[PDB]
């Protein structure tokens, strides 16, 4: 589960426990328009890509 | 979930019962196991 950083939650955001740095194949950051009402995304795969 | 695959999944007598089904490797994929 995840928590809200704006107001706050009684619980704590805990979805991973790896203390070291695991093997990663992709790690990037993207900025999106904050003043937006709806967001659309596509996620598909073919031939292992 | 818990579980025949007897005697071995390669030469099992009932392939429809053993959950380890034999497949083939596709394009751009690896051996599933
Ligand atoms: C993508 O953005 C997040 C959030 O700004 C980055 O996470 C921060 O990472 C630094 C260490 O590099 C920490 O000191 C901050 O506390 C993190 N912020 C949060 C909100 O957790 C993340 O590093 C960025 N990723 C890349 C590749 O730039
Ligand atoms: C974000 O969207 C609003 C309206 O939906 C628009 O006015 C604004 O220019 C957008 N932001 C950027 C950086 O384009």
């Amino acid at each position: 589960h995840t928590v809200c950083k704006s107001k706050g939650s009684i619980r704590n955001e805990s979805w991973h426990i790896d203390s070291s740095e695991p093997l990663c194949l992709f790690k990037k950051n993207f900025t999106y328009n904050v003043s937006a009402d709806w967001l659309y995304f596509h996620f598909y795969q073919e031939r292992g890509v | 979930k818990y579980r025949s695959c007897l005697p071995d999944p390669i030469s099992t007598y009932s392939p429809n019962t053993c959950p380890q089904k034999k497949v083939v490797v596709g394009i751009g994929e690896h051996c599933p196991g």
